[PDB]
């Protein structure tokens, strides 16, 4: 028992997590949720040869997310926590990684470059200065 | 059986805060990870640079386990997000924000090479003359 | 030249440092005279 | 070049700063004076000519090819000074227009 | 003016020179630091010490920036921190079903074996450079900045892409010996794509 | 036995290091008529399975039908051919070209890649 | 922000994977820097045509080029390319049609002009890297013609061939029936002609 | 440029030609010389090709069709049971040092068309390599009769000399990187 040692009973209890990419407006949404205690419905269907995952937003959130997965045979992901009371713990294994895609295409764009207006828009050059004297 | 036609919702929890920070801690599929070997680990801030400023430095099983280097994520996810998606009990999903990711990569244990004696020198002399020995005289 | 049912008389050179070392000052004389005759016949202007 | 790049290089990356060497031989209690400066939002007019008077004006680009002067415009820049002392105080910045 | 163009490679012939092909690289960030240009990354030809193994032409060598003599690249992979021969491949091959290629780039693993740690490549990498100092630990670092800033610096200043900068050298290697098996055209020194 | 036998004895340059995971060399057992792959800088040693460590100049490795990969059918530069059947689908529209390589070698030869999903086969002619 | 499109849209990060278990795929490069990977560059790259053609992306300044050989594409953004206009033929025609020329025409005391004839996606800036690529037809003529000719195959589009003439190879007249000599002679002898 | 027979990457035309011969060049650009034929030889297709035979550089390298390196001991026992034919074929060349023989093994294929365009004989490679290496590159060759050509090299010690006096005067080097020392070598010097 020391200080410097990691915790590896999630490790051994062999717990598995998944790892989810998700785009900025819905990360920005869940800012905006804070803690409340949900931000939307996650939703899994499976048929004889074919598995499809999803997410459905909160209505007052908002006032389908598809997920696409991804293979964990490239690289083997877990994770650790550092806690406030300095005790290091491995949680678990990462045992599947998707990336969350919008279902809006087009429109979308519009939010995106108003998104990049947000982004982008300190003044640059753009007003001359007329004629000072002082 | 119901499988075939299996429908599952869950609720999905984000928490303002935790008490704990969240992690990722990856490893290269080439490097062969075996955490049933695990039976002990250590997780300590590198010394090469000599807090927050530096890379990892991970122990397994101390000096006879294997050694490995945590180096941090260097992108940025300024337009996407990582997220851990967890179960609970009560039968709901619990996400978590990716705080960091760090690259853990193998350090080499009783490998040996000082490349410093005369080995610089050797290497002007070096004609793929010998290899072995030079290895073993130290 | 010195291999064999090669005509020792007639083989000749375009280049000339070889031809020096080999055939001695005066072969030098004439074959540079018809090195210099023959790039100009070529650009089909004559040379007295 | 005007509408991005000479902003962009006088927005980029050269805040300076600067502290006496006090203390020296002796000192102690509190500041060695330190000072900050960083350069903002640029100006430039239309092109202006002065006259020996000092007084400013219009130019117009044949007026300059006859009497050969250099059809060019003035430009100006926001500088703050930034007064973040070892203690004492933080705040003493203040706003030019050079 | 018309220049040629900034940070993109090209691999050229250049036979009248010792180096048998060169990949050039021209770096920067025209609208950034606006530092300097530099990286080659060449194959070696025309050469035998004796009884080496002999065969100079696969000897691939990098010229860096600031650097007074030629180092060969492998040096600068394992000076970036890889220490594995399989890894700096990865890299380099992607396919990694090429062995004509994997034998292609042994000489270099071969020549790399007497700085297989990171600190002493960089003392290496060092001596090849800076002025003859006793400062070893100062000559690390000294290497270590030229490598981080001085380097590709298009590709990135800081820590925080010194990993992605690994990727672009292998491309550069991939590229160099693709024109060397012949598998890729080579490109045109006077071809308007290639300027600006 | 017969000429016909193809010529792959296997080139192999990686089995590299199973442990530190660098480059494997051949090396001798006097002893028991056995090659030994090892790394330099570690006491590991295996047993090779070919004798055959090196080949050079297969002079023809025709490269033909390889590398040449499938999506160059896309290309609306390349010339597409009334000339028909795909030798695997009954449908023509191959897209076909010359050599595309520097051992251009002096190839004449044309290459013919079909362009409809159902096949990407290629096939000289 | 085309940095931030892909990056959203579906190319990973060279960080994400390890190469031996992906290097298949599609390179993606911006400004010569090397960004990631991609395992569907046919949608992709018709996506990113479709929107510099929706002016999404800045058209004049984005160059964009796949070279399918080698599997990888690169994208341009950096300043100093030299690019021309061409029509976009589309289906085997033309894009354009008569009536954009009756609303160009009708300018005279209309407000619609050549910006709004880019927006209208019937033309693209081609700079010499993407001129590589395309399949570009002479004449519509010819274009026509193709029901009996080698090539069906065309992408862009001359909007005339005597452009290809620089200043003062344009005020000389018929130049083609000039032994071509003599009309480097004239472009001097034409600043030299006082006026 | 002008066009004429089979030859033109030949003699330099004009001014730059010019420059070269008055400066009296170390190096020119294109060095030759035209040889003339003499009896049956300047009058005889094939009889100009053995001359020429004899005249051209060629080098082993250009002759080889591929090399290989193979680790067998015993040859009695061959890795390449295709091979073994040889061993009955060549048991008696020099039958002792068969025990003194290093263990690993070159070979060699030749191209039976390019071996026939220089007219060149397999006994007559053997003994030049033989010759110029010494009695210890050990070569035996095969059949000219055989649809695939081979040349098999092992190599040979001093024998008396070499248990181990002191470490060796070699410094222990690899035998295999020796043999591709002599590959590199034999192929770029062997001015057959
Ligand atoms: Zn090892
Ligand atoms: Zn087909």
């Amino acid at each position: 028992a020391e200080r410097g040692e990691l915790d590896l009973t999630g490790a051994k209890q062999n717990t598995g997590v998944w790892l989810v990419k998700v785009p900025k407006y819905l990360s920005q949404q869940w800012a905006k949720a804070s803690g409340r205690g949900e931000v939307g419905k996650l939703r899994i269907a499976k048929t004889q040869g074919r598995t499809e995952v999803s997410f459905t937003l909160n209505e007052d959130l908002a006032n389908e997310h598809p997920f696409v997965l991804q293979s964990v045979g490239g690289q083997t992901l877990t994770v650790f926590t550092e806690s406030s009371s300095d005790k290091l713990s491995l949680e678990g294994i990462v045992v599947q990684r998707a990336e969350c895609r919008p279902a809006a295409s087009e429109n979308y764009m519009r939010l995106k470059r108003l998104q990049i207006e947000e982004s982008s828009k300190p003044v640059r050059l753009s007003q001359q200065l007329d004629k000072v004297v002082t | 059986g119901p499988s075939s036609q299996n429908v599952t919702e869950y609720v999905v929890r984000v928490p303002k805060n935790t008490t704990k920070k969240y992690n990722i801690m990856a490893f290269n599929a080439a490097d062969k990870v075996n955490f049933a070997t695990w039976n002990q680990a250590r997780l300590e801030r590198d010394l090469s640079n000599k807090p927050e400023d530096q890379p990892w430095l991970l122990r397994v099983n101390g000096k006879s386990g294997r050694k490995f280097k945590g180096i941090k994520k260097g992108g940025v996810t300024e337009n996407t997000s990582y997220y851990i998606f967890t179960q609970c009990p009560d039968g709901a999903f619990e996400a978590f924000p990716v705080h960091n990711w760090y690259n853990f990569t193998p350090l080499a244990r009783h490998r040996t090479l000082t490349a410093e004696e005369a080995e610089e020198e050797w290497e002007r002399r070096n004609k793929v003359l010998n290899h072995f020995s030079i290895m073993q005289q130290r | 030249l010195s291999e064999k049912d090669v005509d020792p008389v007639r083989t000749t050179s375009n280049d000339i440092v070889e031809i020096f070392t080999v055939l001695g000052i005066e072969a030098v004389r004439k074959a540079l005279e018809r090195e210099l005759y023959h790039v100009i016949s070529f650009d089909g202007s004559y040379v007295n | 070049f005007i509408q991005m790049s000479v902003q962009r290089i006088v927005e980029d990356a050269p805040p300076i700063d600067l502290q006496a060497e006090a203390q020296h031989a002796s000192g102690e209690v509190e500041e060695p004076p330190r000072y900050l400066l960083k350069f903002e939002q640029i100006y430039l007019s239309k092109p202006t000519h002065w006259e020996r008077d000092g007084a400013p004006s219009p130019m117009m680009p044949n007026e300059a090819r006859l009497r050969n002067l250099t059809y060019s415009a003035p430009l100006y820049v926001d500088i703050t000074k930034t007064v973040i002392k070892e203690g004492e105080e933080q705040l003493q910045t203040q706003h030019q227009k050079t | 003016q018309e220049k040629m163009a900034t940070n993109t490679v090209y691999v050229f012939a250049k036979k009248d020179s010792k180096y048998a092909y060169t990949g050039e690289c021209r770096s920067c960030l025209e609208n950034s630091s606006r530092p300097t240009s530099t990286i080659w990354v060449s194959m070696l030809a025309r050469g035998g010490q004796g009884a080496k193994k002999s065969a100079i032409g696969q000897r691939i060598v990098a010229t860096l920036p600031y650097i007074k003599q030629e180092v060969p690249i492998i040096i600068v992979f394992r000076a970036l921190g890889f220490v594995s021969d399989r890894d700096i491949l990865e890299h380099i091959i992607y396919d990694f079903e090429d062995p004509e290629m994997m034998e292609m780039v042994k000489p270099s693993l071969d020549e790399a074996f007497v700085i297989q740690e990171q600190n002493v490549a960089l003392n290496f990498i060092g001596s090849r450079g800076a002025k003859p100092g006793v400062t070893k630990e100062k000559r690390i670092k000294y290497a270590k900045e030229v490598l981080q800033k001085e380097m590709l610096p298009h590709v990135g200043v800081s820590d925080f892409c010194e990993t992605k900068k690994a990727y672009f050298l292998g491309y550069m290697v991939h590229r160099l010996l693709l024109a060397a098996l012949g598998r890729r055209e080579l490109d045109d020194r006077d071809h308007y794509g290639n300027k600006r | 036995m017969e000429p016909d036998g193809t010529y792959e004895p296997g080139f192999v340059g990686i089995r590299f290091c199973q442990e530190c995971n660098n480059m494997l060399y051949p090396k001798e057992d006097k002893e028991n008529r056995i090659l030994l792959y090892a790394c330099r800088n570690c006491d590991y040693q295996q047993e090779a399975d070919n004798s055959c460590i090196y080949v050079n100049k297969i002079t023809h490795e025709v490269d033909e039908l390889t590398q040449i990969i499938a999506d160059v059918s896309q290309d609306p530069t390349l010339p597409r051919t009334e000339d028909h059947p795909c030798q695997k689908c009954g449908h023509k529209e191959a897209v076909f070209f010359q050599s595309h390589s520097a051992r251009a070698e002096d190839a004449m030869r044309l290459y013919y890649v079909c362009t409809a999903p159902h096949c990407g086969h290629r096939w000289t002619e | 922000p085309i940095l931030e499109f892909l990056e959203e849209w579906s190319m990973e990060n060279l960080e994400e994977i390890s190469p031996a278990a992906i290097a298949d795929a599609t390179k993606i490069f911006v400004n010569g820097c090397w960004v990631g990977i991609h395992k569907d560059p046919e949608q992709l790259m018709n996506t990113l045509r479709k929107l510099r053609r929706q002016m999404d992306i800045i058209v004049s300044e984005v160059s964009m080029i796949r070279d399918i050989r080698e599997r990888e594409i690169r994208i341009y953004t950096d300043a100093g390319r030299i690019c021309r206009p061409l029509l976009i033929v589309e289906k085997q025609k033309l894009l354009l049609k008569k009536r954009h020329i009756d609303q160009l025409k009708e300018r005279e005391y209309n407000n619609y002009s050549w910006q709004d004839l880019v927006a209208s996606g019937v033309v693209e800036y081609i700079d010499t890297l993407e001129e590589e690529t395309v399949m570009l037809a002479m004449t519509p003529d010819d274009l026509q013609e193709k029901e009996v000719a080698y090539c069906s195959t065309y992408t862009h589009c001359e909007i005339h061939p005597s452009m290809i003439l620089g200043v003062c190879a344009s005020i000389i007249p018929f130049p083609d029936h000039n032994q071509s000599p003599r009309n480097t002679y004239q472009s001097a002898m034409g600043k030299q002609a006082m006026g | 440029f002008h066009y004429a027979g089979v030859s033109a990457k030949n003699v330099t035309l004009g001014v730059p030609r010019l420059k070269e011969l008055i400066n009296i060049s170390k190096k020119p650009k294109t060095p030759s010389l035209t040889v003339f034929l003499l009896g049956q030889s300047a009058r005889d297709a094939e009889r100009a090709k053995d001359i020429l035979c004899r005249l051209e550089h060629t080098t082993l390298r250009k002759v080889t069709a591929n090399t290989a390196i193979y680790y067998d001991p015993n040859p009695q026992s061959t890795v390449v049971a295709e091979d073994q034919e040889w061993v009955n074929v060549y048991y008696e060349m020099p039958d002792f040092d068969v025990a003194r023989i290093s263990p690993w093994l070159l070979r060699v294929e030749l191209d039976r068309k390019h071996m026939t365009d220089r007219k060149l004989t397999m006994e007559q490679i053997a003994e030049k390599i033989n010759a110029g290496f010494g009695d210890d590159l050990n070569c035996i060759f095969n059949d000219d009769n055989a649809e695939k050509l081979v040349l098999r090299i092992r190599i040979m010690n001093s024998d008396e000399n070499k248990m181990q006096e002191e470490e060796e005067v070699v410094d222990k080097m690899d035998d295999d990187v020796f043999l591709r020392c002599i590959e590199s070598n034999m192929l770029t010097d062997m001015t057959l």
